[PDB]
């Protein structure tokens, strides 16, 4: 798996390959591993498929709970809830999740939340196996208030070197745009992404 | 074992090889290994026997008891989020294994579920020890908008791949067909390409080949 | 003082009189209310009433969010309205994840019909005073309108109206369907369908009203949402044009 | 009107009341007189302790809740057991937790709380004792009263149970004189041990009548009974 | 190890038990009885774990004369072990297992018939004309399937037995310091307490 | 938060009356009359939907439900009561029986399972008996067709025809004349529509009439094919138009 | 549960109060067999009587109890006799001796009157059983939890007057056949109907197996109760 | 050890012309020690039978359990379970105990007593049906058991001879299994009758 | 508690409702970004330490509230808002709006109009503060009934600080900055102290403004509280 999450100027982008593993297996070749919990808050899942998708479930769960009572959820108090089940949990969960979400007071944001059930608010985030190899280029490479199509860009060129590399990562990459426009799917082929 | 799923225009397909085995014996030359969950949602496991027909039957039981209660026939997702959030609650113990196949009123459905309760959706999808074999045509052959005749043959050369190259599986392909218009059609057996030859000699005794110490009637009434 | 009269156990004739009490409750707060089903959505109408001046009038609501689709307006005191609200949006959130699907209007009506059933034969239980207006467009039926009372009781409805002057509404849209001959509103736009709702709510009442004397929630496919007093005012000015 | 009202704490006559609690309150009037006054330095305590018979001994009126704090009792007795029991495990978790001495003013918030749930649960009784909880802490000395409505109250000086009343009017007569009787012990009991004898048609208060406490800047709580008291009658 | 033979014979039920109880590299006793009479026609040898043994043992005769004292009547010897046998059976699954082994000699008055039940800790049951429990088994069920007869007297009975114990003091390696012999037939149980040197 | 009444809110009365019992019975008088008749081949169940506003709409409410593919219920008395009893009932038919036997149950254990839910309304406590009384009508193979009456206090009865609430005495009476052991269904539809005319008031037409049977197989409404010892559901709801086709040659 | 000034049960006899309303049921032993006989409480020419058993129950091939008073009550204790008899079998592998299983269910009635604050069960049981300590048995329990043993014995309405006939006619030497027609001669005699006819009736017998050496527990069906009541010459 | 192979034993059964037959043998031992030569694996429940190997312990508790199931059954139902019916409620008895399993293999045999057609069945030990037509077998000799049953079996055997058939198939299974045989019992069932034969058999 | 009346009331939350307007008086008044609570402190006796019988209780660290009737009745529902107020924090991290605040104490309050073994709350509730989206006012009586209010009063001299409170809003129909609010919580308090003269009052005044303390909850002491009561006084003279 290759996930990252990065803000630009108008919003917040997401990206993932779509290749799910069993060994050497290549169980799944197009998942769909960009995952919405609200509207304009979705992440990136990574570690244990049924953990992450247990966690998903129970998190859109509390979010349409919370907005029938107390309107549109913050981008924060999303990420909270995720790390409240992945900390709590701790001891019977494998789960690494990104959050992404847009919203028009706060713009823009990501939260990661790693293995131990830290949260990190951070400009952009990468993880997954697939993530280690591109720590170098993402650094190097990664601008605040890019533009849409940099940005694009950016996780194009970023997650193209990820599954070049990593055999658990490949097939296409999918990517959510969030913006006040609206919520936008792109997808790129690996005709078009390995001639980068 | 080799069990498919195939979405075509209008439905989707699943089927499944026939045997049973516990390790290197054949138990079952013939099982049934395609479950109704409903009338429209119908199912197919592999891994341990016993937990893929428990879980298909009570989660059937229970979408039967959610449709009577809501006036509505049950749809696919609704089988899936409950055996996901079944199997999910046994931490794999479970050993359920499922491609989940359905039409309901939003349209027709294909799934698969793994035993710590992951869940996938796809166009064509195999489980089971002959999964390797099956995929390995369904990515050979599998078109987009496939017609329900398509749909059949690839599933059944699917099935077949498992049937001649996995020790898994063998003898029969069972079939059931599932059109957004219709009813689900059940097809027990649809291909026999495992028919056992006759026997070269007929081994009936002449009656009194066995030694016998002692003999009764035995009451059954009251 | 017969314990027939203070718990919901049964009368020497069959009544259960704190279930009757129940519905007198309803009424306490002299607000009437009517919902009708348009070609593809669905209108609830509720007068507004805010008699003191040091209230702040947005907060004085009986219509509610219950999901994304759902809409519920209450007749009876508002505490036990928000506590029926409550518990409705999360019947709602629980239905979505346990069952992968939206909950259909008439499913969550039946369930709150069924907790109001038990209230009606459970001793420690009070039944709740008030009467449950739920409306959607139903992804499989198509609009809907289906209410529930203190005594369990539901059912859908082509149009409905509910408080004191519940009857006047109800002959007048009986007067109306009669004509028609069809079991709803034929009109595409649910601007036309809340202007209809509101002309018929001032005959049946005799009365006039300014954009601060009604409440207004409209459920289309997907979304159910309120109307804000300009969108009011907005229908207001259309029906003074022509009647 | 107080007829189908009084059943129990878990219902409203039509005027408001819980007859209930205004029964509790009753029983402290009942009880024997104990006064409380403090200055800036020091707190006292001062209770008629009263016997069943001359037989017997005069029953305690007067209980240690920490080295910083303690409590006189008016009412049912086995009531304040309960209650300062509480109280001592209050300020035994504050110490061992967070090494802070409770806040007399804590105390009294915790006291309240606990009366109020006794208030408005169906099948227990209202507390009936009356309490007096003098303390020593960061913002000096402290006075509070109880009454088990739960009703807790900050005080300079007061006075609760049996012709208390008299004491009580004394003290809001003496009051701007003993809020300066700093740094001398004596002289704050001696207008404790007077406005107490204010509540007297009983008889000269004699060396069992007499119970009283202290507690203050560099005084731990302590108790004096029977012959240690005798220099004050 | 514990040595628990049993032998029915025509009109009685004869059950041996050792008598030692060894501890390490120690024997604290040589008189051990390792038997409760559970009613008067019945009655029970036991060997496994040491505590588990005598509470098993205790534990069942406690529930016996319960039984006996309610109904004013003696439960048969098929039912007594039937108990037993679901004793273990629960046992076997619950927290701390019972390591007990049992035989039940019994003599049924309503039938006139001597029965011998061998149950192991699992809930094993099996009604047998002899049995035994451990590694004495290994000896004593080939001797009795070739010396046995299904109408032997008491006296017989007890020769049989004294050849079983011969063999067991020749053959096993540990020294088990005699058994302690009784008879269970229609006048109840009885010791014959000489054995030693009969 | 937590129960105050844990004892009997149903205890005797001096002369042996259960109150409590008596006057469920009595809102079961008052209800809308519902009705069934035995036949040879079949059970029909029907009574009358009386609507409580012309805005309702009446197909929205049924007052004849399925209880398993073989058996199905009316009621009279209060309809909020018989929809949570049809809710349980559903519900025990799978936990005490098909969840274990693979298999539907016979009609009497069923009915024996809903009598018992209700006994227990009778002698738990802080309850209230359930207001209704119940029409099951239903097939097993081993025992052919059956009607049962269920009745507030838990007491079941196996009737060859009967009739509850309003009207019963009358109908019962009409019933006595009418049935015999020959009946095919569609006499025993026709003796059911004939008894229900005099109970009703107002209009008397497939819109405001509820009617089905317990017949046979009804391969089609099983919903798929493959599997021969598989027939379908025997319980089947009349549609309007099927019942307004009976009411012409009434 | 509380007691009366004079030591009474107000529940307890509230409910044997509504037992004397409930059709007769009639119990004779036999030395021999055992006859069950009892009344249906005014019927209808359209209640089914082929699948009918109100006041007649198996409890397990040797045990059978007839039943007075509310019926739904019974169904609760005689499900939970017919499980401690197979709690009992499986412990013993033997069927359970008959006054044990009478005590337990009597016991669980004893409870109801002890703590709770539960109505009692409105019921009462006459037991018709076999076991190989007491051969033929015949028991009755009431709402109380007591429970005593009998010959002959009566429940529900006219027992009084019922008791005085079978008091009269009873003699210990007497086969089952004589105590079939004592059974049926004392229901014509206390019915509050014309004649006693078979559509109003339940019977049973628990024999001595036809010709065996075996316990058999013959529940009538209809036409043989027409036909025994035409030999007792009641037509 | 493996708790399915302390005791040892075989169950075999097999279906005939309007006939079905079920055998076993009478070993019961503990490890490589004989105790019992009479410990029979075969029971029955009015009309429908159920063969049990594995743990002895467990042989003799389902044993039991179906017994009290079946008895509560008739009574309820007043009449005697069906072998179709009985199958399941096997099945879901051993389900539920899931992660604590009985260590057993049950087969049921038995004529349908209103179709009148023969059916047998076999189960894993949390209640897996092998729904199978021919035969069924069960036991620490299954593999032998599973091979003389698949060349010795024809369809439509008459009694007298599918007798012959069932029990060759369990002899010499059992004479290649260490832990079976010490005797064998085999029952003919034919709607109207069952008879009961004690073979004989290697003694070792 | 759980018994109708014949025509649908509830006499119980009549009767606490009694125990209320039995109360001491206390207000709040909603400004252009902050929201001002008051409340009149009987001093029964000169004994009572002047300043030291608080009875404003802060919940987390943006919200006042002030009620009349029993005391005790209202520390025991702040006690239940801070823990509620705590859940919501824990979970979704932001502090809890005082819309959802609202609703948590309104469900509480209703639950014990529900069942014959508890009894109504006998408090009315004026709380308030600071959240994400401005500032809000609220009023809670023993029913479990609330509304949003631009200004609030409850006790003994409800009448007249709503007739005070009424005027204000014709005033001022422009919003009133968090400093007049103050002063004028004051004034009224004064104003109606009028009935409950016979013995001697002290005032307590809060407030949470964006502007003047962060959007906090803080007490009025010092100057402020001094230059408030001089207006009082000054304007009742
Ligand atoms: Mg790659
Ligand atoms: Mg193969
Ligand atoms: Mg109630
Ligand atoms: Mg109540
Ligand atoms: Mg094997
Ligand atoms: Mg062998
Ligand atoms: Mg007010």
């Amino acid at each position: 798996t290759s996930i990252m999450a990065v803000t630009f100027k108008d919003g917040v982008i997401l990206g993932a390959d779509s290749r799910t593993t069993t060994g050497a297996y290549i169980a799944n070749r197009v998942t769909d591993k960009l995952t919405r919990v609200h509207d304009k808050i979705w992440c990136c899942r990574s570690g244990s498929a049924a953990d992450t998708q247990a966690i998903a479930d129970i998190v859109q769960y509390h979010l349409e709970l919370y907005t029938s009572q107390y309107g549109t959820p913050s981008t924060e108090t999303a990420a909270s809830v995720f790390k409240e089940l992945c900390y709590e949990n701790k001891d019977n969960l494998t789960a690494g999740i990104i959050v992404a979400g847009y919203d028009d007071k706060n713009k823009g944001e990501v939260y990661t939340i790693p293995l131990g059930g830290s949260v990190h608010k951070l400009p952009y985030a990468i993880a997954g196996s697939g993530s280690t190899f591109i720590y170098g280029y993402c650094d190097k490479n990664f601008r605040e208030n890019m533009s849409k199509e940099e940005t694009v860009d950016f996780i194009k060129h970023s997650l193209s070197q990820a599954i070049k590399w990593d055999g658990s990562s490949g097939g296409v990459i999918r990517m959510v745009v969030l913006t006040a426009a609206g919520v936008e799917r792109l997808i790129f082929y690996p005709d078009e992404y390995e001639q980068l | 074992t080799t069990i498919v799923g195939v979405k075509f225009n209008n439905g989707v397909v699943i089927a499944a090889d026939t045997r049973s085995t516990q390790g290197p014996i054949v138990a079952d030359k013939n099982c049934a290994k395609l479950h109704r969950i409903s009338p429209k949602i119908w199912c197919a496991g592999a891994g341990t026997a016993a937990d893929t027909e428990a879980v298909t039957q009570l989660i059937g039981s229970n979408i039967e008891l959610h449709s009577l209660y809501t006036s509505r026939e049950p749809r696919v997702v609704s089988a899936l989020q409950m055996l996901k959030q079944h199997l999910f609650k046994y931490q794999g113990h479970i050993g359920a294994y499922l491609i989940v196949a359905g039409v309901d009123p939003t349209g027709s459905h294909l799934f698969s579920i793994h035993a710590h309760g992951s869940t996938d959706v796809g166009y064509y999808l195999s489980l089971g020890s002959g999964s390797l074999a099956a995929m390995a045509v369904l990515e050979s052959h599998w078109k987009q908008d496939l017609t329900k005749e398509e749909a059949i043959k690839l599933a059944s050369d699917a099935i077949q791949a498992g049937i001649w190259n996995d020790l898994g599986s063998g003898s029969n392909v069972d079939v059931c067909v599932m059109e957004i218009g219709k009813d689900a059609e059940y097809l027990r057996n649809y291909l026999t390409p495992n028919v056992r030859e006759e026997k070269q000699k007929s081994y009936k005794f002449p009656r009194g080949t066995t030694a016998v110490l002692k003999e009764s009637i035995v009451n059954i009434c009251d | 003082a017969g314990y027939d009269r203070h718990i919901t156990i049964f009368s020497p004739e069959g009544r259960l009189y704190q279930v009757e009490y129940a519905f007198k409750a309803t009424n306490q707060t002299n607000i009437n209310s009517l919902a009708v089903r348009g070609k593809d959505c669905t209108v609830v109408i509720s007068q507004k009433k805010v008699p003191d001046k040091l209230l702040d009038p947005t907060t004085v609501s009986y219509i509610f969010c219950i999901s994304r689709t759902i809409g519920m307006v209450v007749n009876g005191p508002i505490p036990d309205a928000r506590n029926a609200a409550l518990r409705a949006k999360a019947e709602a959130a629980e239905f979505r994840y346990k069952y992968g699907y939206d909950m259909p209007c008439d499913v969550l009506a039946k369930r709150m019909a069924n907790l109001s059933q038990i209230y009606t034969q459970r001793a420690y239980m009070r039944p709740l005073g008030v009467i449950l207006t739920f409306v959607s467009v139903d992804e499989e039926l198509g609009p809907s309108i289906y209410k529930t009372d203190p005594a369990g009781y539901y059912v859908g409805y082509k149009a409905t109206a509910t408080g004191p002057k519940q009857q006047e509404i109800t002959t007048n849209l009986e007067n109306h369907f009669k004509k028609s001959k069809i079991d709803h509103i034929n009109e595409e736009s649910w601007e036309k369908v809340v202007e209809f709702a509101i002309t018929h709510m001032i005959d049946a009442l005799g009365t006039e009203f300014s954009k601060n004397d009604l409440e207004v929630g409209v459920a289309t496919k997907d979304k159910f949402f309120t109307l804000s007093a300009e969108n009011i005012e907005e229908r207001l000015v259309a029906i003074a044009e022509q009647d | 009107f107080r007829n189908n009202y009084d059943g129990d704490t878990v219902t409203f006559s039509p005027t408001g009341r819980l007859f209930q609690v205004e029964y509790a309150l009753e029983a402290i009037k009942q009880g024997s007189v104990t006064v409380g006054l403090r200055s800036n330095t020091h707190a006292v305590l001062v209770a008629l302790k009263r016997n069943a018979d001359e037989l017997s001994s005069y029953q305690k009126k007067i209980i240690k809740c920490d080295e910083h704090m303690g409590l006189s009792l008016a009412g049912l007795a086995p009531d304040a057991r309960v209650l300062s029991n509480y109280l001592r495990q209050q300020c035994n978790y504050s110490s061992l937790v967070f090494n802070r001495k409770l806040a007399v003013e804590r105390a009294g918030h915790l006291l309240c709380d606990k009366a109020q749930k006794n208030t408005q649960s169906y099948g227990g009784r209202p507390y009936g004792v009356g309490l007096l909880i003098i303390g020593y802490d960061k913002s000096g000395a402290h006075l509070l009263e109880f009454q088990p409505s739960g009703n807790v109250t900050e005080l300079y000086g007061t006075a609760i149970g049996a012709r208390s009343q008299g004491a009580k009017t004394y003290l809001e007569r003496t009051l701007d004189t003993f809020i300066k009787i700093d740094g001398n012990p004596d002289e704050l009991i001696k207008a404790g041990v007077e406005a107490i004898s204010q509540s007297l048609r009983d008889e000269s208060l004699t060396v069992d009548n007499l119970s009283i406490a202290i507690v203050g800047k560099d005084t731990p709580f302590t108790i004096y009974d029977g012959e240690a008291v005798a220099k004050y009658i | 190890m514990d040595i628990i033979l049993g032998i029915r014979v025509q009109d009685s039920v004869i059950l041996a038990s050792s008598k030692a109880v060894t501890r390490g590299i120690s024997v604290l006793k040589d008189s051990d009885d390792k038997t409760r009479q559970l009613s008067p026609h019945t009655l029970m040898s036991f060997a496994g774990e040491a505590g588990d043994t005598v509470q098993f043992a205790e534990y069942i005769q406690a529930n016996i004369q319960l039984y006996s004292i309610r109904e004013d009547y003696e439960l048969s010897p098929q039912a007594v072990s039937s108990f037993v046998r679901q004793e273990l059976a629960k046992s076997i699954r619950s927290r701390r297992p019972y390591q007990v082994n049992v035989l039940i000699g019994g003599y049924d008055k309503k039938k006139n018939k001597p029965e011998l039940y061998q149950i192991d800790y699992l809930g094993t049951k099996v009604e047998l004309p002899y049995g035994a429990h451990g590694y004495s088994g290994f000896y004593t069920f080939s001797l009795l399937d070739h010396h046995y007869r299904p109408d032997m007297t008491t006296e017989e009975g007890l020769d049989l037995l004294k050849l079983c114990v011969q063999e067991l003091e020749k053959r096993m390696p540990m020294d088990f310091k005699g058994v302690i012999v009784k008879i269970v037939d229609k006048d109840g149980i009885r010791q014959v307490d000489d054995f030693q040197a009969q | 938060m937590t129960d105050r009444y844990s004892f009997s809110l149903t205890t005797f009365s001096p002369s042996g009356k259960l109150g409590q019992i008596d006057y469920a019975l009595t809102a079961v008088k008052q209800g809308v009359t519902s009705l069934g008749i035995k036949a040879t081949n079949g059970v029909v169940i029907a009574t009358e939907k009386k609507s409580s506003s012309p805005l309702a709409m009446s197909e929205t409410l049924s007052k004849v439900s399925l209880l398993t593919p073989d058996i199905g219920a009316v009621y009279s008395g209060m309809g909020p009561d018989y929809r949570v009893l049809v809710d349980k009932s559903r519900k025990v038919a799978h936990t005490s029986y098909k969840r274990i036997y693979g298999e539907y149950p016979p009609t009497k254990l069923l009915v024996s399972e809903v009598a018992k839910i209700m006994q227990e309304a009778t002698q738990s406590g802080g309850v209230r008996p359930f207001g209704v009384s119940l029409l099951i009508a239903g097939h097993d193979e081993f025992n052919g067709f059956s009607l049962y009456q269920v009745d507030p206090s838990g007491s079941y009865f196996p009737w060859k025809a009967t009739a509850i609430g309003k009207g019963s005495v009358a109908a019962k009476t009409f019933l006595e004349k009418r049935w015999n052991d020959e009946l095919e269904l569609e006499d025993a539809i026709h003796i059911a529509l004939l008894t229900l005319k005099e109970s009703v008031e107002g209009e008397f037409n497939g819109d405001t009439i509820e009617l089905a049977i317990i017949g046979d197989e009804n391969p089609d409404l099983l919903g798929y094919t493959g599997i021969p010892t598989d027939k379908g559901p025997r319980f089947r709801k009349l549609t309007s138009q099927e019942i307004n086709d009976r009411l012409e040659a009434l | 549960t509380i007691f009366s000034p004079e030591g009474r049960l107000y529940q307890v006899e509230y409910a044997l109060e509504s037992i004397s309303h409930a059709g007769t049921a009639i119990g004779i032993m036999a030395s021999d067999g055992i006859v069950l006989a009892a009344e249906r409480k005014v019927t209808s020419t359209l209640l089914e009587q082929d699948t009918s058993t109100e006041k007649l129950y198996k409890l397990n091939d040797k045990i059978a109890v007839a039943v007075a008073g509310l019926t739904a009550d019974a169904e609760i204790l005689i499900n939970t006799a017919r499980i401690h008899a197979q709690n009992y079998l499986k412990t013993y592998n033997e069927d359970i001796p008959v006054e044990i299983l009478v005590r337990r269910l009597s016991d669980i009635k004893q409870g109801y009157t002890q703590h709770g604050g539960l109505r009692p069960f409105g019921v009462s049981f006459i037991y018709a059983g076999y076991d190989d300590r007491y051969g033929y048995q015949l028991y009755t329990s009431n709402p109380s939890g007591n429970y005593t043993g009998w010959k002959a014995i009566s429940v529900g309405a006219n027992t009084s007057a019922a008791q005085t006939l079978l008091q009269m006619d009873y003699k210990d030497d007497m086969k089952v056949d004589d105590a079939i027609e004592l059974a049926l001669k004392t229901l014509s005699k206390t019915t509050d109907s014309s004649a006693l006819t078979y559509d109003r009736l339940e019977f049973a017998t628990i024999r001595k197996g036809a010709n065996d050496g075996e316990v058999y527990q013959k529940i009538f069906k209809p036409q043989e109760i027409k036909d025994i009541l035409v030999k007792t010459g009641i037509t | 050890s493996d708790p399915s192979s302390i005791n040892g034993g075989i169950v075999v059964a097999m279906t005939g012309k309007d006939c079905v037959a079920i055998a076993c043998d009478l070993r019961l031992g503990s490890q490589s020690l004989g105790v019992s030569n009479k410990f029979e694996k075969i029971f029955h429940y009015g009309h429908v039978f159920l063969g049990i190997t594995g743990l002895a312990t467990d042989v003799t508790t389902l044993n039991e359990m179906f017994r009290y199931k079946t008895n509560l059954y008739k009574l309820k139902e007043e009449r005697a379970i069906e072998p179709e019916t009985f199958t399941q409620l096997v099945s879901s008895s051993l389900y539920e105990r899931r992660f604590g399993p009985y260590f057993v293999g049950p087969v049921v045999a038995g004529i349908n007593s209103k179709s009148g057609k023969p059916f047998i069945a076999g189960f894993d030990l949390i209640g897996c049906i092998d729904e199978a037509k021919d035969f069924i077998v069960s036991g620490t000799a299954s593999d032998q058991l599973f091979g003389m049953c698949e060349s010795l079996y024809e369809p439509n055997l008459e009694p007298e001879d599918l007798f012959e058939t069932i029990s060759q198939a369990l002899l010499n299974a059992a004479d290649r299994d260490a832990l079976s045989g010490w005797g064998a019992v085999v029952y003919i069932i034919k709607k109207d009758e069952v008879v009961k034969r004690y073979l004989k058999m290697r003694q070792d | 508690n759980s018994v109708f009346s014949p025509d649908g009331r509830n006499f119980q939350v009549e009767y606490a409702v009694k125990a209320v307007e039995n109360g001491t008086t206390s207000i709040g008044i909603k400004c252009n970004d902050g929201v001002v609570f008051a409340v009149e402190k009987l001093i029964t006796s000169k004994l009572l330490v002047p300043q030291k019988n608080v009875k404003i209780q802060v919940v987390d660290r943006h919200i006042g509230c002030v009620y009349s009737g029993l005391i005790p009745d209202g520390r025991h529902l702040v006690n239940r808002g801070r823990e509620e107020a705590a859940s919501f924090k824990k979970l979704y991290k932001t502090p809890i709006p005082i819309p959802a605040f609202a609703d948590r104490l309104g469900q509480y309050v209703q639950a014990h109009t529900l069942y014959n073994s508890v009894r109504p709350f006998g408090v009315s509730t004026i709380f308030g503060g600071v959240d994400k989206n401005g500032a809000h006012l609220y009023m809670l009586e023993p029913s479990g009934s609330y509304w949003g209010y631009k200004g609030a009063a409850t006790g003994k001299g409800r009448q007249s600080a709503k007739a005070e409170l009424e005027k204000l809003v014709d005033h001022h129909p422009e919003g009133l900055s968090a400093r007049e609010a103050v002063k004028q919580a004051a004034k009224i308090i004064y104003l109606a102290h009028e009935d409950n003269k016979e013995k001697d009052f002290e005032l307590e005044i809060s407030w949470c403004s964006l502007s003047e303390t962060n959007g906090l909850h803080k007490f009025v002491k010092g100057d402020l509280l001094q230059e408030a009561i001089d207006f009082a006084q000054k304007e009742i003279n």
